[PDB]
């Protein structure tokens, strides 16, 4: 239930937000919505035990 | 008023402090999931009405002042210091800004 964000082209101001979930582009070859080779979502979700 | 924001529309968040005449509302949407809602009154009242919106660490710093202008063609030799007026903590990017007609 608990997801955190590994991806971004940018480092995050102080204080500020960021809740948009698009795939993340890797490489050079478009994402367009479908995960693949170099794309990868940005939410990564927690394994606790 | 004036919309700030990343995008237009949607996909990004954006920002509404839009107003009218009779009640001066400061009606802050943060929809795009509402985040963020405040509303208070003063923010507006041959005039040049200056103004200074800043985003410094996630503040929304606003200045305001009111100054009649006589010959209103280019703009006037003079001073007037603006005074701080409402603080906002929104805490988003505020790429860019749209001034609504
Ligand atoms: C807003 O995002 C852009 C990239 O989309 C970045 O270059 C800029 O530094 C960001 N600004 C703030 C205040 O976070």
């Amino acid at each position: 239930n608990y997801l955190y964000r590994l991806f971004r082209k940018s480092k995050l101001k102080p204080f500020e937000r960021d809740i948009s979930t698009e795939i993340y582009q890797a490489g050079n070859r478009p994402c367009n919505g479908v995960a693949g080779p170099n794309c990868y979502s940005p939410l990564q979700s927690y394994g606790f035990r | 008023g004036w919309i700030f924001g990343t995008t237009l529309d949607s996909k990004t968040q954006s920002l509404l402090i839009v107003n009218n005449a009779t009640n001066v509302v400061i009606k802050v949407c943060e929809f795009q999931n509402c985040t963020f809602e405040y509303v208070s009154q003063p923010f507006l009242m041959k005039n040049l009405r200056e103004f200074v919106f800043k985003n410094i660490d996630g503040y929304f710093k606003i200045y305001s002042k009111h100054t009649p202008i006589n010959l209103e063609r280019d703009l006037p030799q003079g001073f007037s210091a603006l005074e701080p007026l409402v603080d906002l903590p929104i805490g988003i990017n505020i790429t860019r800004f749209q001034t609504l007609l």
